[PDB]
């Protein structure tokens, strides 16, 4: 037999909309339409029958979802959007029909988000509601959110070390980048009494899930980039450029719904000839840049 | 993380002789794995705990895969080598499950390799303690399909079997030829003649040494991975099992269904039963219909499972006989190497 | 022994890398494979003088790759390539493969390579190794030879005074490195270090070359 | 009745495939009785398609 119908989902604008992707766990690489906050969607529902029999249903809908799951549990998503449209009445159906569907300058507080113990994402669910057994049809949406250059954006710059061994100025040229956007900076060696073999720039993610003392942190490491090959002296000046398109990060999240931040640090990391590791951290703000 | 684990079975705590005695090995899981707990740890499995581990793997996993064990001493003795099978075959095994993600999430298995105390006491600490034809048609076609893998395996099986046997003589005579040719080497003593027939003694314990070296290089390297496949095609003739019982499941609650409904309608049309015990007999034609619907469905979703298990296994095998061809490439390179080399020193004399 | 083992490695390779160089497009190629073989140059151990030979041997294959290049710039930029190869994950492969962009940006261009010119030094402010840098700068002072902020490589938007900083900045430097040099490395190493000195001396000769 | 008839063709199939698998793990099968065994299985393969047709 196989199923009697079959639900797929066409958008209006299917051929001139952008489509985006995502990585998803083990590689793999989704792509699906692309859309923003205050957009419409709109488009079809077509319903294929397969068989030569008939279909009795108590109601079709289309809904608008847009959800956060967390821990891969079922009982912990929450749907943050949700908007639905009544396309039948309770009936029956025996050969192919389609239904128009129209969602008026739809919300879309969030970007969509694949991570760790967290997902976001957005997606059209068509229901055939029978007696016992639903037909139920998702189909995935990517969300992005945009801004603008901001107002301030400071230089990182500070003075930090270990007591009269280690004394080291750095500087980075913004608090907040662009996914495609330039880390130039420089180091600055004040006192140096340690034998140096080399220093490296990392940028470090962070995934923060949960709400007061249930918080787990999951931590990745995207980037080690080597910046010194060598034992400096006083007075040296050491440049950094590191170009952030080689790394595809996410943008900067913080307290998504009050459930979940995605936050990104600078990890400036020194290794002397024993091996020993002299670190700091500095937390970075990416975003993503409206196109002109 | 899930491939990046990383496993060292050492220190062979061969528990000494008893005629069946049970090697420990340390089982270090270095892991960076964050589907185990520690970044080290050691644990001293064995052998009796992994077998019974390795079907462990096997219970928590429906379908979904389970390699071949821990070495069978099934033609094992106790030897180092043998040991170093199981130690293999374990190192093996775990490797691949662990790059694979989900038999390495097994929670025995994290306990197991990340604390030494045997699966068992990590196993009582866990449990806190479609249309008909298209069904019976991937059902047939599994079975003809996978039944012609298993006579191929059978006969590639007792192949591997005459040719190590077959190494042992010439190999076995002619370190007998060697012995007899040098032994009339001492009673020639003119210096051209003695010579040659001393290398030509040697010639032989060469072509001895070569042609049992390989039972061991190659027929051995197989003999693994065709019993590997043997038992693993063993397994999902379990997964299918399982099928065939919710199958079964299934259309009892059919039957069950058709007959509850039925004492409905006729407890209905005798037209003398008052709507309370209506009511009680309605509620439970209801229950029975998600009785139906639960049971068909995960029906359904093990047959994805089974569907899943199949690309899997398939996927495993295409690889796995690729590093099996390739092994014995290098190995059969360097046996007739060892012999050109050493035709070369006696063409030389 | 060390050295051989290298070079072993290298001459496989090497071949690899010098396809990809050779053809536009697998351009891109070429820089993942020698992606892979700078690291070598990356290895922190070898003789001055092994490792010096090593720098012709790469370094000759490379100059193939920069002719190539200096016909690739002139079939077309792939903009902002410069900075996009900078991604390559560690500093004397991926400063190299700047460099080589920068030297294309010379090729066709004028204007905006003097801003370049100077970006390339600042971080070569940056080699405190007195070796990796030499080299380096070696290299680098080949590739820009032809292409000076002055009229004899070409004349650029400046000209002379532009130039003559940077050979400055140039032979500061390479006062330093070799300086450096001779305290660099393992303390004991001070002879090592004087004929080493020696041969690469002589490397900074062309840069007066260049200048007379 | 209809239904009856093509599940006997459908056991009947199973049996013959089954006794196949068994003459097939002696490991030396005649000739013989591969091609005439397999022959009604493909009889007893169009019983169950026009069974259920």
């Amino acid at each position: 037999f196989s199923t009697p119908v079959d639900i797929d989902i066409v958008l209006a604008d299917a051929d001139k909309r952008a489509m985006v992707d995502v990585k998803l766990d083990k590689n793999r690489r989704e792509k699906v339409p692309l859309y923003m906050d205050g957009e419409s969607v709109k488009g079809c529902v077509t319903v294929r029958p397969k068989d030569g029999k008939r279909l009795e249903h108590t109601g079709i809908k289309v809904q608008f979802i847009g959800t956060i799951e967390m821990f891969f549990d079922r009982g912990n998503h929450y749907e943050f959007l949700s908007l639905v449209q009544e396309l039948a009445a309770p009936g029956e159906l025996q050969h192919p029909q389609t239904f128009d569907f129209n969602f008026k300058n739809v919300e879309k507080q969030y970007e969509s988000y694949n991570g760790i113990n967290v997902k976001l994402r957005y997606f059209v669910r068509v229901t055939v509601s029978r007696r016992m057994a639903d037909v139920i049809r998702e189909k995935d949406i990517w969300v992005y959110s945009y801004r603008i250059p901001p107002e301030l954006n400071s230089s990182i710059k500070m003075d930090v070390g270990i007591e009269d061994c280690l004394h080291i100025e750095f500087e980075y040229s913004k608090s907040k980048y662009h996914l495609k956007d330039v880390i130039v900076g420089r180091i600055y060696f004040l006192l140096v009494r340690l034998k140096i073999k080399h220093m490296e720039l990392s940028i470090i993610r962070r995934e923060t899930t949960g709400v007061a003392p249930n918080q787990y942190n999951e931590s990745e490491t995207l980037v080690r980039f080597e910046i010194m090959d060598g034992s400096p002296s006083r007075g040296e000046t050491i440049p950094i450029r590191l170009f952030l398109g080689g790394f595809d990060l996410t943008p900067t999240f913080r307290d998504v719904n009050k459930k979940f931040s995605t936050r990104y640090y600078l990890s400036l990391v020194l290794i002397d000839e024993d091996a020993r590791r002299y670190f700091k951290q500095s937390e970075i703000i990416l975003y993503r840049q409206p196109p002109e | 993380a899930r491939p990046t684990f990383h496993i060292t079975v050492g220190d062979p705590h061969k528990v000494g002789d008893l005629a069946t005695s049970h090697i420990v090995y340390s089982v270090r899981t270095k892991t960076t794995s964050k589907a185990y707990k520690q970044p080290e740890f050691e644990v001293k499995r064995r052998y009796r705990d992994f077998l019974w581990l390795y079907n462990t793997l096997h219970s928590n996993n429906p379908g979904v895969v389970v390699p071949p064990p821990p070495e069978k001493q099934a033609v094992g003795r106790f030897e180092s080598n043998f040991v170093e099978s199981r130690r293999a075959a374990l190192e093996k095994m775990l490797n691949k499950i662990a790059a694979h993600p989900t038999l390495q999430l097994d929670a025995d298995l994290k306990l197991f390799l990340e604390s030494e105390s045997f699966n068992i006491d990590v196993k009582h600490k866990e449990r806190k303690e479609n249309k008909f034809v298209e069904q019976d048609d991937w059902f047939h076609d599994r079975r003809v399909y996978l039944d012609a893998l298993e006579n191929q395996l059978k006969a590639l099986l007792k192949a591997m079997d005459n040719m190590v046997a077959q190494r042992k003589a010439m190999a076995e005579a002619a370190a007998d030829f060697s012995a007899s040719l040098h032994a009339l080497s001492t009673v020639e003593l003119s210096p051209t003649l003695s010579g040659p027939l001393d290398a030509l003694s040697e010639l032989q314990l060469a072509i001895r040494d070569v042609y049992e070296r390989q039972a061991q290089q190659d027929v051995l390297t197989f003999g693994i991975i065709i019993e590997e496949y043997i038992r693993l095609i063993g397994s999902v003739k379990q997964a299918f099992s399982q099928r065939q019982k919710a199958f079964h499941s299934w259309h009892s609650a059919e039957s069950e269904l058709m007959k509850k409904k039925a004492a409905q309608d006729k407890l209905l049309r005798q037209g003398k039963t008052q709507q309370d015990r209506l009511n009680q007999v309605n509620a439970e034609v209801i229950d029975a219909e998600r009785k139906v619907h639960q049971a068909r469905l995960l029906f359904e979703d093990m047959g994805r499972l089974l569907r899943s298990e199949l690309d899997r296994f398939e996927r495993e095998k295409v690889e796995d006989f690729k590093s099996g061809v390739e092994t014995f490439l290098e190995s059969a390179v360097e046996a007739q190497k060892e012999l050109i080399e050493k035709w070369e020193t006696f063409l030389m004399q | 022994r060390l050295l051989e083992d290298a070079l072993i490695a290298v001459r496989q390779q090497t071949a690899m890398m010098r396809k990809f160089l050779d053809t536009p497009g697998k351009l891109m190629d070429a820089l993942k494979c020698c992606s892979t073989l700078v690291s070598e140059l990356r290895t922190s151990s070898l003789s001055p003088k092994q490792y010096y030979e090593l720098y012709m041997a790469v370094f000759d294959a490379l100059r193939y790759l920069s002719a190539h290049l200096r016909e690739n710039h002139p079939v077309n930029h792939l903009a902002d390539l410069y900075e996009l190869v900078q991604y390559a994950g560690n500093i004397i492969p991926r400063l190299y493969l700047m460099i080589t962009v920068g030297t294309a940006y010379m090729s066709i261009d004028g204007a905006p390579v003097k801003e370049l010119m100077k970006d390339m030094m600042d971080m070569s402010r940056g080699v405190q190794h007195p070796v990796r840098g030499l080299f380096l700068r070696y290299y680098l002072s080949g590739q820009a030879r032809d292409y000076l902020p002055t009229g004899d490589s070409d004349g650029p938007e400046g000209n002379l005074q532009d130039s003559i900083n940077f050979i400055l900045t140039n032979f500061v430097e390479m006062n330093k490195l070799w300086v450096r040099l001779q305290h660099q490395g393992h303390s004991r190493e001070r002879d090592l270090r004087t004929q080493e000195r020696r041969e690469l001396q002589l490397l900074v000769g062309s840069n007066i070359v260049r200048l007379s």
